């Protein structure tokens, strides 16, 4: 009854494009759209929409293609001059407590094993065991360290790297 | 830093 983003009456004088994920119509005007604009464009995505499928990027299954991606995702991780402190697991004999603070600990050759057997069945677990890393060693490492620095540099980089990670 | 230090 009301359409747009502007909730007003369907007025048949109009230009209309329509959105090919929720089928609603929208004036070309307020999505910044005019109708030589439209004819370029093969399926218009809304507003309301295309943020909705932004968010659902890091829950949709992880498809083959995707594993392929993390892969390369891994290498170019382990391949960073600050990855260092994060390739291996943390050796023991130099942290002694290490194991006794940090209660899930994690790193780079773990996920690569975990990437291998297809453990990962959505990118936020993906996600999530990365974040582990960088968040114990802030944790564990003071703030003026270069460990701690070498986690705040990392998660950095890899935020990036994320970036049109799926189709 | 948690931790006794590496
Ligand atoms: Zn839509
Ligand atoms: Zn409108």
């Amino acid at each position: 009854k009301l359409y747009c983003i502007c909730k007003t009456p369907y007025d048949e004088s109009k230009f209309y494009i329509g959105c090919d994920r929720c089928q609603n119509w929208y004036h070309g005007r307020c999505v910044g759209i005019l109708q030589s604009e439209a004819e370029l464009i093969d399926e218009y995505v809304c507003p309301q929409c295309q943020s909705t499928e932004d968010a659902m990027t890091v829950l949709t299954p992880l498809t083959e293609k995707d594993y392929e991606g993390l892969k390369r995702v891994l290498r170019s991780l382990q391949a960073h001059k600050m990855a260092w402190p994060f390739l291996e697991p943390v050796d023991p004999n130099d942290a002694p407590d290490y194991y006794g603070v940090i209660k899930e600990p994690m790193d780079l050759a773990t996920m690569e094993e975990r990437v291998q057997r297809r453990y990962y069945e959505k990118l936020t677990e993906f996600v999530a065991d990365m974040t582990k890393i960088f968040d114990n060693c802030r944790y564990y490492n003071p703030s003026d360290s270069p460990f701690y620095q070498c986690a705040e540099v990392l998660e950095s980089f890899f935020v990036q790297k994320l970036k049109g990670f799926k189709a | 830093g948690k931790g006794l230090g590496k």
